[PDB]
RNA sequence: ACACCCAGCCGC
């Protein structure tokens, strides 16, 4: 087995932030996991509206699609719920979804604000995370709102509402020493956040025997998921995924000679 | 179906063969309501 | 011998007697080469061509009347 | 009816689309929408195989 | 049947200038709503993609799909007698990178 | 390349240049004539000879559409059966590759005093390859 | 009007295969892995791991079209290690990578929150 | 029309942010300060809540 | 369900 051994440390750790530091490894390895935190990790986000009424100034597709942003707590439940093209359901069941109901109605002469906190979701497990209010629309006297919605467990690449990050940012070697990037002047150029070099200077001198094994993150989360779990839920749908293509090829393997 | 008015927002009941005429407020103008079978709605 | 035209079949020679080629295989005339896996006719006229065994003459028209019959086994392809 | 009818008449199988660039397309390659492709049809004789 | 990959296509643009406005091709089948072509074929054309529409003919006789294919392919109507040149060539980005 | 636009896949699915297309369709009925009244009413097979093969079960008793249904290319929002000097099909399909939904319906009268008809379908228009 | 179904991207429906080999006979002892309905994502870090093989001749990967969902892995190896061989021991090496790194972030999380 | 629910760049949420935002022009901050206070440190969150209109609070003003 | 007339707009 020819693979290296690579370790991590966390510099802080905020409900929001789970910044972290790998050290050797090889630079395809880090760009993959920073691709599956935007994209292949499941998180919970509504799919399937179904517009009772709507007789607000926002019409029905406005209404589904800021419904469909709307991110909802996947802490555990993710991890235990299916797929509902993987399911033995008819059309929806339980087993993979969660209901939601929105019955506003305005009949006061104040602006009425359809915030998130108005989404009854059936398990109390999964809840608009502002539960400082995301709102849907905005009602007049005289306009309501009644839709049931239900929420399926779906991948980043399928479409950017079950992207469970908010711009992670990905920097490897700060101080520009193996040189891929060339800077046409480079003092002008500002040092960044992971710097070891003074103000003096401008780039760190050319390393010809060196490769990239330091890999910096700022993983971010929208509020679906804790930043933990985005890291412990990517890394394991990577294994999951390389686990599928080494029995995918076991089986070739077996039905060729 | 049924009609609502643009004025008043108040239902009606004509069905294709009355002159087009707001029973309170007399407009001209009526809406026809929300049909009752439901779309799905793809928040994709 | 009365044969005054050029010694060298044509593109457009080329192009319109593949078509006519292509067109009777796929109207089930018999081939005149070896079949290897092709199902197109387009790819058995090519084949035909490049095997000189095409069972095509073509009249050339020179501008008084008078008419010259090739035949395209004794022409020069392109290629 | 002569320069508009006789030397150029509207045509059957014919599609008209915006296009965009490919740079992993040959030269002699045109990528086309499925619908167009689904549209026009080409004539096919039933040869013996 | 339904035009498949393989079959030969015109592909023409507005204003019909030349003879190289009128060539060839081979359909590939992709995903979306446009005709996409290559890029160094936009310069025989005379075309870009601001918003430019362009034809596309489809023969249904097998001497015609011939005809096409072994007198107006992109490939064999590459050198214009126009110039004794190449009307097409490498342009825009690969030209800048190549350098 | 050649004055193009790379765009972000994931910025379009969360709103970016999202936006809907409004097309509204006016029909009034022209009851001008001896006898060539063509009056509101869903078209039966039975009368009204001349007919389509559109999908004719999705209009109300009135002769019309209902807000909030989809509707695909080729549909039909109007029933309007005139007279033949039984009767004829003189209803408006949509326009060709269409799509939307009927966001109104709008029965008034018109300059002329006559049975006038609007109707609005709206379509979303997520930003495609191919869109200026 | 000819937009492709979202879902498309990263699944297969009944027929298609997800891993093909194809035996290269233009030079002895290489392959051709077409991965479908995959991206970049398995790509770069199996044509790293395979580099990495120091009995690894040739390792590459390309997405011939990004409006397509197929990868091609091309790899050449000695002839005493088969290439299919040496895929496998790429992606084992990975999941053994993966493993490490899960248990080590999990240990780092432990260690963070502990204080 | 109305705020967007999250970041067309990023994806992070700023449906959110524009009330109080609102409240932070309405208690005499500056814009860019009223921005910091939200968080908002990357400048696509600060073009959505900096560059937006409220035309949903034109769009009410109309009976319904 | 057209046919003329007019206007506006797209690419070069
Ligand atoms: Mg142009
Ligand atoms: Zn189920
Ligand atoms: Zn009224
Ligand atoms: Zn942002």
């Amino acid at each position: 087995p020819y693979a290296n051994q690579p370790t991590v440390r966390i510099t802080e750790l905020t409900d929001e932030n789970v910044k972290f530091i790998i050290e050797n490894t090889d630079l395809a390895v880090a760009n993959s996991i920073r691709r599956v935190f935007i994209a292949e990790v499941p998180i919970i986000a509504i799919d399937w509206v179904q517009i009772d009424a709507n007789s607000s100034v926002l019409h029905d597709e406005f209404i589904a699609h800021r419904l469909g942003l709307i991110p909802l707590t996947s802490d555990d439940i993710v991890d235990k719920l299916q797929y509902s093209r993987d399911c033995t359901c008819e059309e929806f069941c339980p087993e993979c979804s969660v209901e939601f109901t929105l019955d506003v109605r305005c009949n006061e002469d104040q602006t009425r604000h359809v915030t998130s906190r108005d989404l009854i979701s059936n398990s109390p497990r999964v809840i608009p995370v502002t539960s400082d209010d995301i709102l849907i629309v905005k009602l007049r006297k005289g306009q309501e709102l009644r839709l049931r919605a239900y929420a399926k467990k779906g991948f980043g690449k399928e479409h950017a509402k079950w992207n469970p990050t908010a711009g992670v940012a990905f920097e490897y070697d700060p101080d520009n020493a193996l040189r891929h990037t060339v800077y046409p002047k480079p003092e002008e150029w500002p040092k960044s956040e992971y710097s070891e070099l003074d103000e003096d200077e401008s780039q760190a001198p050319y390393d010809p025997n060196g490769k990239p094994e330091r890999f910096y993150y700022n993983v971010e989360s929208c509020g679906s998921l804790r930043p933990e779990t985005i890291v412990l839920s990517a890394l394991s749908g990577l294994k999951k995924k390389l686990s599928d293509l080494q029995t995918q090829l076991s089986h070739e393997i077996q039905s060729d000679v | 179906m049924i009609y609502i008015c643009g004025e008043c927002h108040t239902e009606n009941e004509i069905k294709s063969r009355d002159p087009i005429r707001c029973r309170e407020c007399g407009y001209r103008i009526m809406y026809k309501k929300r049909t009752k079978r439901l779309v799905v709605f793809d928040a994709r | 011998q009365k044969r005054i035209t050029t010694p060298y079949m044509t593109k457009y020679e080329r192009a319109r007697v593949l078509g006519t080629r292509a067109l009777q295989i796929a109207m089930c005339a018999p081939v005149m080469v070896e079949l290897e896996g092709e199902t197109d006719p387009l790819l058995i006229a090519m084949k035909e061509l490049k095997a000189r065994k095409i069972p095509i003459i073509i009249r050339r028209y020179l501008p008084d009347g008078s008419y010259e019959d090739w035949g395209v086994d004794e022409l020069i392809i392109s290629d | 009816r002569v320069r508009g009818n006789l030397m150029g008449k509207r045509v059957d199988f014919s599609a008209r689309t915006v296009i965009t660039p490919d740079p992993n397309l040959s030269i002699d390659q045109v990528g086309v929408p499925r619908s167009i492709a689904a549209n026009m049809t080409f004539a096919e004789i039933v040869t013996p195989f | 049947r339904h035009m498949c990959d393989g079959d030969i296509v015109i592909f023409n643009r507005q204003p019909t200038l030349h003879k190289m406005s009128m060539m060839g091709h081979r359909v590939r089948i992709l995903p979306w709503s446009t005709f996409r072509l290559n890029l160094s074929v936009t310069t025989p054309y005379n075309a870009d993609f601001d918003g430019d529409e362009m034809n596309l003919h489809l023969p249904q006789s097998l001497e015609t799909r011939a005809e096409i294919q072994e007198l107006a392919m992109v490939p064999r109507m590459i050198v214009t007698p126009q110039s004794n040149r190449p009307v097409m060539g490498i342009v825009q980005d690969t030209l800048t990178a190549v350098r | 390349q050649e004055d193009s636009v790379i765009m972000n896949r994931s910025a379009v699915d969360r709103g970016f240049f999202r936006s809907v297309f409004y097309r509204s369709y006016k029909e009034q009925e022209s009851k001008k004539g001896f006898d060539q009244e063509e009056v509101f009413e869903k078209p039966t097979r039975e009368t009204c000879q001349g007919m389509r093969h559109a999908i004719y079960d999705k209009l109300d008793d009135d002769g019309l559409i209902a807000p909030g249904v989809r509707v695909s290319g080729d549909d039909v929002i109007i029933g309007k059966t005139v007279t033949l000097p039984t009767k004829r099909d003189c209803s408006t399909f949509l326009r060709t590759s269409e799509t939307g939904i009927v966001d109104q319906v709008m029965v008034t009268l018109n300059q002329e005093g006559y049975k006038f008809c609007k109707i609005r379908v709206r379509s979303v228009r997520i930003p495609q390859i191919g869109d200026k | 009007m000819n937009a492709p179904p979202a879902f498309e991207s990263f699944l297969l429906f009944e027929g298609e295969k997800k891993i093909t080999i194809n035996k290269d006979t233009k030079v002895p002892n290489a392959c051709l892995f077409t991965i479908n309905k995959e991206d970049h994502t398995l790509g770069n870090i199996i044509k790293s791991q395979l580099l990495k093989d120091p009995q690894v001749l040739f390792a590459g990967y390309k997405v011939p079209h990004p409006l397509e969902h197929k990868i091609i892995i091309r790899v050449q190896t000695t002839p005493d290690y088969s290439p299919q061989e040496a895929f496998t021991n790429a992606i084992t090496d990975l999941i053994s990578e993966l493993s490490l790194l899960e248990e080590r972030f999990r240990v780092a999380i432990k260690d963070k929150q502990e204080g | 029309m109305i705020i967007p629910v999250r970041c067309f760049t990023c994806g992070k949420i700023v449906g959110n942010k524009w009330e109080a935002y609102l409240g932070l022009l309405q208690a005499e901050y500056t814009e860019g300060d009223a921005l910091d206070a939200l968080g908002l440190k990357r400048y696509c969150c600060r073009r959505m809540l900096l560059a937006h209109v409220d035309l949903i609070e034109k769009l009410l003003n109309y009976a319904p």
